[PDB]
């Protein structure tokens, strides 16, 4: 392919004298370009990606976090550039409650972290998730099916980090967005109850080894901080997590109306890209900031850049 | 030897000045757009060549250049009632002094046999010894340059081409010092030439002092091993294409000793004798095979080569396919003539000289770009390269000889 | 509109096959050396530009250019009675079959090119163009210095680089100067017709203000602080003057037909201020385009109109002392420009004498110019093709 | 002339007075008198430069006349509707040719319900100077087109512009409607124009 090197990399890093920055993935440097063109749409500052870096290397050649710390590492003390990462589980306890050991934005000289367990845990702020589903709905019954699933959110966290360290245990990370469908999610009182479904595409030996994860998992989620609970949910599997609780809260409580009307408007939020959901959830995400105070993002980043 | 050293800019375009500090190795020059950058390696190629009458084609005050040795040339531009004045000023003294308007007459001379001027000038650079060291410069414009000229040059006849390009460019460019690829192939001819010419006369000293040894030392299992070793590896070179029969001559002299002290040393002479041949045959072939090997560690489904036939006697050179065709080198793609040009300038086989490219990357695939500079300084040539370049895929590796230009714009 | 949507390749100089599908947008074209991205430029610009007596010079089996609205054109080198004949078929069947040696007569003569521009403009094969942006430009933009620069710089260059080569036809930057200068000329044009629309419009209107029943001053002030200090004004630029005038007597001497009046020379002046602003909207979204890039030199216009660089210590410079990267940057941000030519821009190697700063920026800065074109690049550099890594086509040939 | 035409100005004329002194000696001055090319080209700036100074004028005009007005009969509807009828048949007016329906307006405003007397009159003014202005500006062109078309009978040359085209194009008029360039005069319609416009206050002094 066409792409730089680390070493060629690192050379234009000497060589230019713009302000930048180094993010994983191009969907950080999408959400991050509306994030600083909010604060200033006339900002000059050029986010690249580790993706598009050629590594020689076989394992750094997919580890996004190795190029980065392998990047920042050999040019430690240069002024133009700022690195951001996913603080991922790390300095998370698992002792029964989930505990954060940080509380706070790492750094280590131009080097951060996120809050949450990746950039995608800033939108889990109830809030953008409303207005990003009410936004991209069919608009067939938005209002009753946003104020149920205003209702499901407060307990739902617990169930989607119960989900997510589950997925973490067995190391299976994208077991459950193929395992869980919607149709398997149960609208409670607020909660939620993932049902062992008989039937599964998957062997049953890896659905088996997940619902013990889960089961042996679920107390300790529910024992910890609702507010904790919702920076340790995977930033890829929250969103299509969440995606299934509204499909599932919409045909629950738009079945009675129109059972079919309500299952194509489910199946569609449920065949809805993930790129639409992310990128409505960014929109509505950059709005709130400086609107609610409950809304968080890398300040510190945005200062030292 | 002598390499630049320092270059002091006083109000180019009237506009700005620059001093810009070289190491004697590798300086690789990266600036902003319209920096000065090309200016700069043409103010150093005019100044190393010798070629002063191109500055009366630039607007400026003062240009002094140091080179390592303490040399310094400084070029001044007056005006002296309104009629302008080139004065060069060198460090030990001796100094010219011309008009503007006398030295576009001389260019104007030209354009139609040197002329006073002229003779001045290389007087004045003869008698200071201001041409030791020559200055190879390859213009960014070479791609389309070369088209130009293969439709109608060489490192001393590229006069029409020159002329051609002051007229596109300016007169204050330099002369199209760089070699063409004919060039390059004219040169390996003569080298491997002169490389045989040499194993010859070697073929003779070796045959009479291995004779007159032989027949003074007259009045082993592994020997023959080695020995066969040897002539196998002596038959098996492109450089004994004419003749090739050790192997036979190694076996009938086996015969004649299975057949039946003193024998003992006719063997180890003619061990020795095969080894000092070999040795001299890598050693005549020592520039031409490292200089082969740069080339084909970068050509992917090609590499080249040199063929000697027994019934021909011109040594062919060229391109050596898979499938054992051979072509020229003018068969060969933009960028991989590109590389061929840059790599011979780099060599030991080119002269003694500082190797300005301006734009390396122009034409060159990311792959390549990461290994030019790291195959050119492998030839340990010795040379001062100074590089103008915009690609951090050239210059990744070679920080420490990174050199920022930032000129400064005085107002008025 | 139309935009190239595919091109096949069949034994092409005899030597390989490809096919590549595009984009409609954005096309980055990347690939080792020699994998063919010039010749597939060169295909598709003689293609779009209808000028099919190119393919005479090209040794080829078949090229198919299936367009976005279902036009396909299928071209082919056929061989009867050893003689090479160009078959051209539509998809309306359609169809022209034409000797090699005819065209090769008439590009030595300089017919048939008649009869081939009759079929093209019988089918509208023509109907949106392509520039041509070269990987020579800075020699050919030095060597034409020194449409009939395009013929005669078409003309050397397929003079070098074979007869196959499509018609440069990107704007060299006089071309571009040129053009400025009428576009200054029609802005002041439409600029006075305004001023006497707007005068007999407002005679009537402070004629209506007859019989009809503060910070208006200050607003006055404001729009006349601002029009004098315009560099669109050039003549009759004492509208202070005037305002202190109307103020003087305002303070000497209250009607509202005074309060009307001033409404109306507010809406006059804010309106002739808007007319002005929208007149020159193409020139200075160029300029502003340009100068986002250029550091320490800013191209801007004065008005005989001079259209030139303004340095900080003031002074002008002509645009030929600029350097080949800030001219090939100027010729690149005017074919992407509204007032550039509407066509398919084709741009061969972009990244020639651009600083990396610049090379980052090119594409952002030529798709927010709102064209609406269609643009294919083929380029070495990752810098060009940062941020737009969904448009990457990578081209690896089947080499026979 | 004609060998010229088959293969030049008052300042580039090199190849044309080269020919001259080869064919009639070295004592031969240079070739001043201008070509019609560079007549067109020169009739061309100054319409552009009285067009500019019109516009700069109506801007003063216009300035001057909001100035007066504030702060503050039939004969004058008369007289402006004269000078409406006039302005909007006029040539020179074809950027903006639509003065009668201001003055109908002007007249039903009235006409439907002293001070509004002095109103008409800084009207009339103003239409007086702008008319005045016009012919300020193109009377060198007007005497020089004057001249020019006392002779030509079956043509006239003359001057057109468009809003669709900002190209103010001239060139021969023929009285059925034609236009036609400057080129397809014949040799002595040629020299009359050469010779008026060196006597012209258009040229330049010599
Ligand atoms: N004749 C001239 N008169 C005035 N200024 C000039 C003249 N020629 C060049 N300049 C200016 O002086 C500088 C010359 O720089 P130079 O030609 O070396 O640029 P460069 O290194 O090739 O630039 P780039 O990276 O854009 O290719 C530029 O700022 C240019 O605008
Ligand atoms: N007659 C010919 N004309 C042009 N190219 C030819 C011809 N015969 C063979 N080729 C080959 O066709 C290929 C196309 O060359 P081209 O210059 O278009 O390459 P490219 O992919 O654009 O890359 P680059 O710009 O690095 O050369 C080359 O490999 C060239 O050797």
């Amino acid at each position: 392919s066409c792409a730089y090197t680390i070493d060629s990399y690192i050379t234009l890093l000497t060589m230019s004298s713009k302000k930048r920055l180094l993010v994983e993935g191009r969907h950080d440097r999408s959400h991050l370009y509306q994030l600083i063109y909010k604060f200033n749409p006339a900002s000059k500052v050029k986010i690249d990606t580790a993706q598009d870096i050629k590594a020689s290397d076989k394992a750094m050649s997919k580890n996004n976090r190795l190029k980065i710390e392998t990047i920042h590492s050999k040019v430690k003390g240069k002024d133009n550039i700022s690195f951001l990462c996913d603080r991922a589980f790390r300095e998370f306890a698992f002792n029964d409650q989930i505990e954060d050991l940080l509380n706070s934005h790492y750094c280590d000289d131009s080097l951060y972290w996120t809050l949450g367990h990746s950039l995608e845990n800033y939108f889990f702020n109830p809030s953008i998730i409303i207005d990003a589903f009410q936004f991209l709905s069919p608009s067939e019954y938005k209002y009753k099916a946003i104020e149920l699933f205003s209702e499901l959110i407060s307990s739902s966290f617990a169930v989607l980090a119960a989900v997510s360290l589950a997925a973490k245990d067995i190391d299976k990370a994208g077991l459950p967005a193929a395992l869980i469908d919607w149709k398997d999610i149960v609208i409670n009182d607020g909660t939620i109850k993932l049902i062992r479904r008989d039937s599964y595409d998957i062997d049953s030996a890896c659905v088996d080894s997940f619902f013990n994860a889960f089961d042996a998992v679920l107390p300790r989620v529910i024992a910890s901080d609702v507010g904790i609970c919702s920076r340790v949910v995977r930033g890829h599997t929250g969103i299509l997590l969440l995606q299934k609780l509204f499909s599932a809260c919409l045909y629950y409580v738009g079945r009675e109306d129109d059972a079919l009307q309500a299952d194509s408007s489910a199946n569609y939020f449920c065949n809805l890209s993930e790129l639409s959901l992310t990128t409505a959830l960014a929109e509505s995400w950059v709005r709130k900031i400086g609107v609610l105070e409950d809304v968080y993002f890398p300040d510190s980043l945005l200062k030292n850049i | 030897i002598r390499t630049i050293s320092k270059i002091e800019l006083s109000k180019i375009h009237n506009r700005y000045n620059l001093t810009v500090d070289f190491f004697n190795d590798l300086n690789v020059i990266h600036g902003k757009n319209g920096a000065g950058k090309s200016t700069l390696i043409h103010v150093i190629a005019n100044i190393v060549n010798g070629d002063f009458i191109r500055f009366a084609f630039l607007i400026f005050e003062e240009i002094k250049a140091t080179y390592s040795d303490g040399l310094k040339i400084v070029i001044r531009r007056d005006k002296i009632d309104e009629q302008s004045f080139i004065s060069v000023t060198l460090s030990n003294g001796k100094y010219i002094k011309f008009a503007v308007g006398e030295a576009m007459a001389t260019v104007r001379e030209i354009e139609s046999v040197k002329s006073m001027l002229a003779m001045d000038i290389d007087k004045f650079v003869k008698e200071n010894e201001l041409q030791k060291v020559r200055a190879s410069y390859f213009p960014a414009f070479r791609t389309m340059l070369e088209a130009w000229s293969s439709s109608s040059r060489s490192s001393f006849y590229n006069r029409k081409a020159s002329a051609f390009a002051r007229e596109l460019f300016g007169q204050f460019l330099p002369s199209i010092n760089y070699p063409s690829p004919m060039e390059i192939e004219d040169r390996l001819r003569e080298e491997i030439r002169r490389a045989q010419l040499g194993i010859a006369a070697y073929e003779s000293r070796t045959f009479s002092e291995s004779f007159v040894k032989v027949f003074s030392a007259l009045f082993t299992g592994e020997l023959l091993k080695e020995i066969e070793g040897l002539a196998i590896a002596q038959d098996s070179s492109i450089k004994n294409g004419y003749y090739a029969e050790y192997s036979k001559v190694y076996e009938e002299i086996r015969s004649l000793i299975n057949r039946n002290n003193s024998v003992s040393g006719a063997l180890v002479v003619y061990r020795d004798a095969l080894r000092d041949r070999q040795d001299y045959q890598e050693k005549a072939f020592s520039e031409i095979d490292n200089y082969m090997s740069s080339v084909n560690s970068f050509l992917e489904d090609k590499e080249m080569a040199y063929d000697f036939d027994l019934r021909r006697k011109y040594p062919k050179v060229g391109l050596k396919f898979p499938d054992g065709s051979w072509s020229p080198i003018r068969v060969l793609s933009s960028g991989e003539r590109q590389l061929l040009t840059m790599l011979y300038a780099a060599s030991k086989m080119g002269d003694d000289a500082i190797v300005l490219i301006d734009q390396p990357e122009i034409s060159l695939h990311i792959d390549w770009q990461e290994d030019l500079l790291k195959r050119m300084l492998s030839q340990l040539s010795g040379r001062q390269i100074i590089v103008c370049t915009h690609s951090p895929s050239i210059a990744t590796g070679y920080e420490d000889f990174m050199i920022n230009i930032s000129p400064e714009f005085i107002s008025s």
